[PDB]
């Protein structure tokens, strides 16, 4: 079963970048509001 | 009743033990099939009136039928359709629902009074009357590759020691042949009989006379005499077994005795009862057995059961004996289940991981990785209990209803963990008070789901059972989770969670988890200071709200529906149509211009050709045939190129360029009984009785105006067959019987010489089959060789027929339509691309009405059940707004509130129709069922913000802002760990591609989308609406 | 009047083809005999329902009529929920003999 470890690598290494990605929404979109406050 | 748990955790793993077993007892019990039933129950008769033509059928058979079928219930509507193979197929449209049984044996049952009154011809060759199902499990097809039979040489071994076998194979209902075996082929010589003074007759009354079934008696049998001892049986004349005995079937015999037999003026050896359909497996003769899928049965294991039966045959094969599996389903199901628990199972462990990255610790990440399947195996036990089936639609909503058990246990464990870091409390103790804060939310919103996920059970016909079983699936595993989180969960969150000091994010820690906390709590510190900020100024975020749900339907309105993706499948059907009357043989040709394209061009792809020749679907005969391909594997396929529709187009290219035919190649719709969702069903119907003729002119006419607006319309085509150039001849009854000459025999030898008549039984290697009489071909071609064929005149003079018979061309109809019992003409078309198809319906009827005195029309099919289902849409919406709102109200006591929650349902729908429409794609139910668990968990982050928040006012007091911020915050991470979770988990849905693949990225691409709206949109709203609702209030 | 082995073949084999796939359906037993008579014995399910049975079996042996020889049909076929143990049997005579 190299189907989990095929799996288990991408299924961990999207973590970080997800949580990149909508901490830089709220960064980028934290700043849209103050922005059109 | 959390609390009842939290003293009692082995009584919470007592019950969690149950689930397992019931689940896994369900596991084991539980049905596989692709689809389930959809189709609404129709009843089917075939009859069939060799050598003949659609206007006998249906004078003749049909409208006595239509007759009959008075008094039958659960009637939607009545087809039929005769046509110049001399076969009627009636089908019957019951109610959805109706019992089909109690709709087979009613209309069977009507027939059998009905019987009498057909033709015997008719009754001797028997009508076969059926549920109806165009779906197989697979097409097993069959072949000899030393070319040492024909396909009717082989059709037989199929029946005969082939079919019966895997007709008692475990889990298969039905058994179909594509062949027919073999039947006593005999063919007869007018140029012989004259010679003899003879006729079929002569030859007809003979094979009846010689071969049948004499019964005798007994030898001693009651009453006997007294003294008797020696009783036995009798056995005297029976059926031939052997062609030569036939030939010794005795025409005649003469006062010195000579023998004047049946082989001494035609021809006899067994064959085809139908040389209607030709078929070819890669090139070579073939036939093929329609196998189903038994109801209920495991989809998965019959088909292997087939392939084992078959497997055993091998030795008993002929030299060159092959079987093919040209078409079969059971591939595409498999990798569907190994598909779907790939997504359970992977995203067990992201959350596993999710909880780690935020608990960075092993305890607390078992909890719903024990909560979470539970419910799963859990949820396997109440389908199964009342008898659900896996199948393609319930798996997919099964993953679609992870979202809302991914959260339901973090929310719950998330809840310990806060009062924990927060008021560093033992876990246990801890546990209460995170129920005793959320218990009453967790209430409304499953109450709150279930009202918008039960209404759609409601839908009606075809549609709705596919709604249903996302819905009665999106149910219960939601429900199951709510006792979870109530019960076990708790006292999971209770024992499990080991206690952390007062103040503790973790900002403290070393390493990439110090970094990591430092990191979160300080991004929750701008979003916050942001969102006071939003709240400060509340008008313009409603100004902005506005905006939002604006493009939200004209995003929604824009995007286009349909009713299910397209697949590639492996197989794909190619069909043609060559002129009318055009013969078979020159059908035959492009076939293998057919097949070798394949083989030629898309040899990398194709694997195989299985070709039928003369059998269309807009109606059968010479000129009309269906190449049904195979392809090799997706994974031998690599690249769209590679895939069907693709391969299809480049092959329909090619096919433009042919001479005498319409050839096109399409893909299989993955339900053949779906139809489409921008095209009609019609009929021009002729109320009057009017004949043929005027229907069609008005028919034509009705395309005139039609074609005058594919503004609206498209593809707006009459389904059914024109006249042809038919032959008439006029029998003059004068002349006739002038010479003496009798009507039967010349109408009897006329039929049964051109036409080919059924005699009667025999058997063969012990298997009772049928007989025919009919003429050598080269003699039965043409006009010419009617005269060749003589008639014994009464008084025994040969009689010619051109002499009484007088002849030309004509044009009639060889097919025959009349619906409910009245002549009718199909239509067939579409809305324009940018119109919806009622809008099409509504000028049919316009242009419908319009039409000749006389003249009705009934919509049906897709357009019947279009119509009666449409209504229902609103009501339910409604019926779906309505419930939703008192509930909350019940949970806040507000009239006012409610409504602060009702205001996300914009959020993530927005976001939905975004990656929907990038990826241009339509509106289905993996959208509609995907556009709502979205709403839902929107709707799931809001009501609880409000409730803390509600909870901050009326509890600690708190004023309306301070309390705002204050549950935002404390639910940050979780809708952050929510939506961190389910994001990921359906990742794998948006890159799928292979089997399955539309379908799982169907799902995806709109949950995704929305799901990045709804987390981050709706955290920030959500606030402001409560705020504007409790101020304005 | 004809022989088990033809009856065999021309009904009982006939009738044991359109049998294939009715639910509930544990085993078949048939027989033919030089009377030239049939019995098709169908058991099914414990629990099944014999008129639901009754149906389907009904349904699909219209499928086989066709396939019988005329006088079958004219004799007729019949399909009815049996038992083979009898309930009683009640018995009769003439005592004073005055019948035989």
């Amino acid at each position: 079963m190299l189907e989990l470890l095929k799996s288990l690598v991408f299924a961990v290494i999207m973590v970080p970048v997800v949580m990149a990605i909508i901490l830089g929404l709220i960064y980028g979109l934290g700043e849209v509001f103050n922005i059109f406050s | 009743m959390p609390n009842f748990f939290i003293d009692r955790p082995i009584f919470a793993w007592v019950i969690a033990i149950i689930i397992m077993l019931a689940g896994g007892l369900a596991i084991l019990k539980l049905p596989v099939a692709q689809y389930p039933t959809i189709a609404p129950p129709a009843v089917t008769i075939s009859a069939s009136y060799p050598g003949a033509d659609a206007k006998t059928v249906q004078d003749t058979v049909t409208q006595v039928i239509e007759q009959n079928m008075n008094g039958i219930d659960n009637l939607m509507y009545m087809s039929s359709n005769s046509d110049s193979t001399g076969t009627v197929q009636i089908t019957l449209t019951f109610e959805s629902g109706t019992d089909a049984d109690i709709a087979q044996v009613q209309v069977q049952n009507k027939l059998q009074l009905a019987m009498p009154l057909l033709p015997q011809e008719v009754q001797q060759q028997g009508v076969s009357v059926e549920k109806s199902s165009s779906s197989f499990l697979m097409v097993v097809g069959v072949i000899n590759t030393d070319g040492t039979m024909t396909q009717e040489d082989i059709s037989d071994y199929v029946a005969a020691n082939m079919k019966d076998a895997i007709s008692r194979t475990s889990g298969v209902g039905d058994v179909q042949l594509f062949g027919s075996q073999y039947a006593m082929r005999i063919w007869m010589n007018p140029n012989e009989l004259n010679k003899f003074q003879l006729t079929p007759v002569d030859v007809i009354t003979a094979i009846k006379a010689q071969n049948a079934q004499v019964a005798a008696g007994q030898l001693g049998g009651t009453p006997p005499v007294k003294g008797q001892q020696l009783n036995a049986s009798i056995i005297a004349q029976t059926r031939l077994t052997s062609t030569e005995e036939f030939g010794k079937i005795l025409l005649k015999v003469n006062q010195d005795g000579s023998r004047v037999l049946l082989r001494d003026v035609a021809k006899i050896e067994l064959g085809g009862e139908n040389y209607d359909i030709i078929a070819e497996f890669n090139g070579q003769p073939a036939s093929g057995l329609g196998i189903k899928l038994a109801t209920g049965a495991n989809a998965l294991d019959t088909a292997a059961a087939i392939r084992a039966e078959l497997a055993k045959m091998e030795p008993f094969f002929p030299s060159g004996l092959k079987i093919v599996y040209p078409y079969d389903t059971t591939p595409f199901v498999k990798i569907s289940i190994h598909e779907v628990v790939k997504t359970l199972v992977e995203a067990i462990i992201l959350v596993f991981l999710v909880m780690y990255l935020f608990l960075q610790n092993f305890r607390a990440t078992l909890i719903p990785t024990i909560a979470v399947p539970v419910v799963l195996l859990g949820t396997f036990a109440v389908l199964a209990a009342f008898g659900f089936s896996i199948n393609t639609l319930t798996m997919f909503g099964m993953v679609l209803a992870i979202g809302l058990l991914v959260d339901d246990a973090i929310v719950v464990v998330e809840n310990v963990e806060r009062v924990m870091a927060e008021e560093g409390l033992p876990p246990k103790e801890a546990t209460r008070k995170s129920m005793g804060q959320i218990q009453g939310a967790l209430v409304g919103i499953a109450m709150v789901l279930s009202a918008v996920f039960v209404p759609m059970a409601f839908f009606g016909g075809s549609t709705g059972a596919i709604y249903r079983q996302f819905s009665i699936t999106i149910v219960s595993a939601m429900a199951l989770s709510v006792l979870v989180a109530l019960i076990l969960t708790p006292a999971l969150c209770a024992t499990m969670l080991k206690p952390i000091a007062k103040g503790d994010h973790g900002e403290g820690k070393k390493g990439f988890f110090g970094w990591f906390n430092r990191m979160f709590e300080k991004s929750t510190h701008h979003y916050t200071d942001s969102v006071g900020g939003i709240l400060r100024s509340t008008g313009r975020y409603l100004v902005l709200y506005l905006i939002i749900v604006v493009g939200m339907a004209y995003l929604f309105v824009r995007l286009p529906s349909s009713f299910l993706p397209d697949e590639d499948q492996g197989v794909f059907m190619t069909m043609v149509q060559l002129p009318a009357g055009a013969t078979q043989e020159r059908t035959q040709k492009v076939l293998n211009e057919v097949t070798h394209y394949y083989l030629t061009k898309e040899k990398n792809n194709v694997e195989s050709v299985f070709a039928v020749n003369g059998f269309g679907f807009a109606g059968r005969g010479q000129n009309t045939g269906i190449a049904f391909v195979s392809l090799k594997d997706w994974a031998d396929r690599p690249g769209e190129e590679n895939k069907v529709e693709a391969i299809t187009m480049r092959a329909t290219r090619a096919f433009s360029q042919i001479k005498d035919a319409m050839v096109f190649a399409f893909n299989l719709p993955a339900i053949v009984e779906l139809g489409t969702a921008t095209g009609f069903d019609f009929e021009l119907i002729d109320q009057a009785g009017l004949g043929h003729e005027k229907l069609t002119q008005a028919r034509n006419q009705l395309l005139a105006e039609a074609a005058k607006h594919p503004d609206m319309l498209t593809s707006v085509r009459p389904n059914g067959l024109e006249d042809t150039p038919q032959f008439k001849i006029d029998i003059d009854q004068e002349k006739a019987q002038a010479l003496g000459v009798s009507i039967n025999d010349i109408n009897t030898t006329l039929g049964a010489a051109w036409g080919g008549s059924y005699v009667n039984d025999f058997i063969d290697r012990g298997r009772v089959k049928k007989v025919y009489v009919m003429s050598e071909a080269k003699y039965r071609m043409l006009p010419d060789d009617i005269g060749d064929w003589y008639v014994r005149a009464a008084d025994g003079q040969m009689v010619p027929f051109s002499a009484f018979s007088s002849s030309r061309w004509e044009y009639g109809s060889p097919r025959l339509e009349r619906y409910n019992g009245l002549p009718s003409m199909e239509i067939l078309g579409q809305a324009a691309p940018g119109k919806s198809t009622g809008e099409a319906m509504e000028l049919m009827e316009q242009l419908a009405s319009k039409l000749p005195t006389g003249v009705g029309y009934d919509w049906t099919g897709m357009s019947y059940q279009e119509r009666l289902s449409g209504n229902q849409a609103p009501s339910l919406y409604a019926i779906s707004l309505i419930v939703v709102f008192l509930c909350l109200a019940a949970l806040y006591e507000s009239w006012s509130i409610p409504f602060s929650v009702m205001l996300v349902v914009p959020l993530g729908v927005i976001g939905a129709l975004l990656a929907a429409t990038f990826r241009g794609l339509t509106n289905d139910v993996y959208f509609q069922v995907g556009l709502l668990t979205t709403i839902g968990l929107s709707a799931k982050n809001a009501i609880l913000i409000v409730e803390f928040a509600k909870d901050l006012m009326d509890k600690e007091g708190k004023g309306l802002i301070e309390a705002t911020l204050d549950a935002v915050r404390m639910r940050l991470r979780p809708i952050l760990m929510t939506s961190l979770a389910f994001i990921l988990g359906v990742m794998p849905l948006v890159i799928s591609t292979g089997a399955g693949s539309g379908a799982q990225n169907a799902v995806g691409t709109g949950v995704m989308g929305g799901m990045v709206t709804a987390t981050v949109l709706a955290i920030f709203f959500v606030p402001v609406f409560f705020v504007v609702v409790r101020r304005r209030f």
